């Protein structure tokens, strides 16, 4: 019962296609539960900011009511049997998933067959879903980490349509009409960028069935034949700061140019954020903490909490580090972190590595857990990589990793980068930006 | 006998609450000090709740449930 | 291929089920009847400074080894509290699930509980409670059972202000010794086979003595806490007595609870089938979320409603569900809405177990409680068998007794228990 054999053991992800081109994959387990979404290759990177709320709102407006199912009807059929319905969207990816039992499989396909296909979308509800969207934006400028992590899209993708926010600015949410959705819907919502994903107690002939039966005959074809693409997006070494003194706490992202979804030096540098690791003031490990920043952070009282990220897109992403602390901390806590950096960048050890590599492989194994993030990685999977890596892969690609190619991978994505800094709150001791590209490299090395 | 010192006789000064804008000649009794309270800890502010469909959900329905980690935050459950 | 989930009571009365599954990610627990009810009015807050205590000097493995071995394994270290029970849970690969296993096992039955240990860790004790206490709900279920017992559930599961600062670490080898006994655990694994957890559990789990001490039996006072302190929205919870766990009347107030709302279904949904939404929500033009909230313990229930509403329009929105909750009270339902009840808890059953974690949850409070393990399929049949006379029952019993009370916000227009 080894672990090599125990990933073998894993049910293998089946993919079909349909004649109009979308996928359909399922994975099957022995639960009595079922998770089936729809994955749509859309989102605020496909906008040209003048419908840059268009995704936001169409997910707002998409369980409001559809032509067979008027108003609060498909509320009404979709709890009456238990299933939960949910939907977000990404900057380049657009869900709407239902968690169900196996036995209402059929029915809960046909309605989200009733869902991406024939939705209505009311003016009366349009005002409604605009005053709702306007004060969740609202809601929304009090949490702190959405707001950097914002700013730190718009500050590292300037110029490129990876800077705007998913939800839009206020004034694109209040000029919104019927006819910009009906064209966002018509010329996003193609069978060649959408993947009918299924885990759980899902039979694969049966979920192609019901998807030839009702998912079939849509879209395909642009009506002017206007086929989109998606450009490169530039990366910007810059930085943005919001100084506002009667915030408790201070938040700053640090960040770099990431490889993208298709470069596999991602499982280098996942190990790598494994390496430095998170901490919350909450943590029972304290100072014994195996994270040499975590551990510092504790004894000498640093930071409110901290992460790392490793954010991917479509040949781009973001690889950094998150942190709140105090004013009076700030500059102390950015110098340990570089400090961790450049450590990964010219001494990396083997045991070190080692950890990494375990704390990845419980990292992934336990997200795989339950049907919705099994069919939440499928839907993912189809959309970027164009299938399903199995677990195994995943092991093996960790396994081929060493200190070597470890220090290798972060000295090219890492050392003497110029980064993007994006901090909020008391940030008057968050250095400048000479100081923190001065800090990416070392005079010793 | 219209009075709280007059009618309450032992319960006169905490009944009433005398204080002083100008300090008269004679010192007080009982002068007080306070002896240096401590400071609460300083926590992120959470968000705000302004419509309907963010406040769905907020109730609670479930007996509480705390769960403290090595190397996982600390959450609760309702 | 998890072909049997297989149960075995030693004689100690130490209960161990394991099911070799053969997943690639092995999770233990170790579940001790020790919660926040087996304190008195003299160690208040010591179950929270033991919950906070999971990684300090076992006499076999310091705090050091024991941090330094879990994150080098990559494996991690749980412990879940409710008022009843608490959980010990260790996660990792099958390779070296062993080496957690006396991690655990040492964590658990064998702590030295140095005194400077516990004296750093009071700070802790109290950035814990703070973290937990900035959300308003916490505080008001905190309150809620203080107003609804007397003893035995109303003790706080995070330690008071005034008992930070001064819990020794022989309250804590009082609390241990007396609670951490063998015939109140159940050790359970999914990924191990029975052998090996049986063999660790003669070789830690012989070592304690019996059935430790009691209890307090958890008796019913009632009442009203209300805490003013200016908040924009205004939470409310009316609770009455209801039935314990066991009892068939208590599947009938879980039927009940989804009859009333027991949380939406739809990211931004109107909750159309809730009852408690429809009834509030024709009279309100400004935010609310109400539900129904359901609490049974070992030798105790509670049920009632849970409203956020705003400041002025309190009232309205209270009055409205416990109108509503009167209109079920006599008679007035449909068996459609019981059905989509009935179908409402068996999705949420099917989907709480659906995970490993919620799984041995689920085998080890079944464990603790009954000392069997009760099937899925069982489990649905028993909630198939409830009637809806059943459901007006449990409601009659809500409307009839007597109520206890927990507000806080502005609360200049929310009413009073006798004015109601």
């Amino acid at each position: 019962a080894t672990f090599a054999q125990a990933l073998q053991s894993v049910p293998e992800t089946q993919v079909s296609i349909l004649d109009n081109g979308l996928r359909v994959a399922s994975e099957q387990s022995s639960h009595a539960t079922c998770t089936v979404g729809v994955w749509i290759d859309a989102g605020s990177r496909y906008e040209t900011e003048k419908n840059n709320g268009a995704g936001y709102f169409l997910e707002h407006l998409a369980f409001k009511g559809t032509k067979n199912r008027p108003g609060n009807a498909l509320e009404k059929e979709v709890e009456s049997i238990g299933a939960h319905l949910n939907a977000y969207s990404t900057r380049e990816h657009t869900a709407y998933l239902i968690k169900a039992l196996s036995k209402d499989l059929p029915k809960v396909v046909e309605l989200l067959a009733d869902i991406v296909q024939n939705s209505s979308l009311e003016d009366s509800q349009i005002e409604k879903e605009r005053d709702v969207i306007l004060r969740e934006m609202q809601e929304n400028d009090a949490s702190m980490q959405n707001v950097v992590f914002d700013y730190l899209h718009a500050t590292a993708f300037q110029g490129t349509p990876l800077a705007q926010a998913v939800e839009g600015p206020s004034e694109n949410v209040r000029r919104l009409s019927r006819t910009d959705l009906t064209d966002y819907l018509n010329r996003h919502y193609k069978a060649p960028r959408m993947v009918l994903a299924a885990a759980g107690g899902v039979e694969h002939q049966q979920l192609l069935d019901l998807a030839q039966k009702h998912l079939s005959s849509v879209s395909r074809v642009y009506e002017e034949d206007a086929v989109p693409g998606l450009t490169p997006c530039r990366f910007t070494g810059s930085e943005i700061r919001h100084r506002d003194d009667a915030l408790p706490l201070a938040h700053v992202a640090i960040a770099v140019e990431g490889p993208g979804w298709a470069n596999p030096d991602n499982v280098t540098l996942q190990v790598a954020n494994a390496i430095i690791g998170h901490y919350d003031c909450t943590y029972g490990g304290g100072v014994h903490l195996s994270s040499p920043l975590a551990s510092v952070a504790v004894a000498n009282k640093l930071c409110q909490s901290f992460q790392t990220f490793n954010i991917s897109y479509s040949d781009t992403g973001l690889l950094g580090a998150h942190f709140v602390c105090d004013a009076m901390s700030i500059d102390d806590m950015v110098f340990f972190l570089q400090g961790q950096w450049m450590r990964l960048c010219t001494s990396a050890t083997e045991s070190e590595v080692t950890r990494g590599k375990n704390i990845l492989r419980n990292a992934l194994v336990s997200h795989l857990d339950g049907t919705t993030p099994v069919c939440e990685d499928i839907g993912r999977s189809l959309l970027t990589y164009g299938r399903r890596i199995p677990l195994a892969e995943w092991e093996s690609r960790i396994q081929e990793v060493d200190a070597q190619m470890l220090r290798d991978i972060c000295s090219k994505y890492f050392y003497d980068q110029c980064p993007a800094v994006a901090g909020y709150g008391p940030i008057e001791q968050l250095p400048d930006y000479n100081r923190i590209r001065s800090g990416m490299f070392w005079l010793r090395f | 006998m219209l009075s709280v010192a007059a009618r309450s006789g032992p319960f006169a000064p905490v009944l009433s609450a005398t204080s002083r804008g100008v300090a008269g000649a004679l010192r007080p009794l009982l002068q007080g000090a306070v002896p240096a309270a401590s400071e609460p800890p300083v926590l992120d502010v959470k968000r705000p709740f302004l419509c309907r469909e963010s406040l769905s959900g907020q109730a609670a329905a479930r007996p509480l449930v705390a769960t403290v980690g090595l190397n996982v935050p600390a959450s609760v459950r309702f | 291929q998890p072909q049997d989930l297989e149960f075995t009571k030693l004689p100690n009365g130490l209960v161990i089920a394991s099911l070799e599954n053969y997943a690639p990610l092995s999770r233990i627990g170790l579940f001790v009847k020790a919660g926040s009810r087996y304190e008195d009015s003299n160690n208040l807050g010591t179950s929270h400074l033991l919950r906070l205590a999971s990684s300090l000097t076992t006499k076999g493995a310091s705090s050091f080894k024991i941090t330094r071995g879990i994150e080098a394994v990559g494996g991690k270290l749980s412990v879940t509290a409710t008022r009843e029970n608490m959980a010990y849970t260790v996660e990792g690969i099958r390779s070296d699930i062993e080496i957690l296993m006396e991690f655990l096992l040492n964590v658990t039955t064998a702590p030295e509980f140095r005194r400077w240990e516990v004296a750093a860790l009071r700070s802790q004790l109290k950035i814990d409670k703070a973290v937990a206490f900035q959300n308003s709900q916490t505080r008001i279920i905190e309150n809620l059972h203080d107003v609804a017992y007397k003893n035995a559930l109303a003790n706080p599961l995070y330690c008071p202000d005034y008992r930070m600062g001064k819990i020794t670490s022989e309250e804590l080898h009082y609390f241990v010794q007396n609670h951490f006994t063998s015939a109140r655990m159940a050790l359970v694994g999914l990924g191990v086979s029975h052998s090996v957890l049986k063999q660790v559990a003669e070789q830690f789990l012989n070592m304690r003595g019996g059935l430790g001490l009691a209890g307090a039996k958890a008796k019913y006072r009632g009442g009203e806490i209300r805490e003013q302190n200016g908040d924009n929205l205004v939470h409310a919870a009316i609770v009455a007595e209801s039935a314990a766990i066991g009892n068939a009347e208590a599947n009938a107030f879980s039927v009940l609870q989804h009859l009333l709302g027991a949380g939406p279904h739809i990211k931004r949904g109107n909750n159309t089938t809730s009852l408690l939404s429809q009834s509030v929500a024709k009279g309100s033009h400004q935010p609310f979320d109400v539900s129904a909230f359901n609490a049974s313990y070992s030798d105790s229930g509670l049920f009632g409603i849970y409203t956020i509403s705003q400041a002025a329009a309190a009232g309205e929105v209270i009055n409205a569900a416990y109108n509503q909750v009167k209109a079920v009270a006599q008679g007035n339902l449909s068996s459609a809405d019981v059905q989509a009840a009935k179908n409402k808890l068996k999705a949420g059953y099917l989907m709480s177990v659906e995970t490993s974690e919620g799984f041995l949850s689920e085998i080890g409070s079944q464990a603790l409680a009954a000392g069997s393990y009760m099937p899925p399929s069982t489990v649905l049949q028993q909630i198939d068998s409830v009637a809806d006379a059943d459901v007006v029952k449990a409601a009659k019993k809500f409307v009839s007794g007597k109520k206890s009370m927990a507000a806080s916000g502005n609360l200049g227009h929310t009413p009073f228990l006798d004015e109601l």
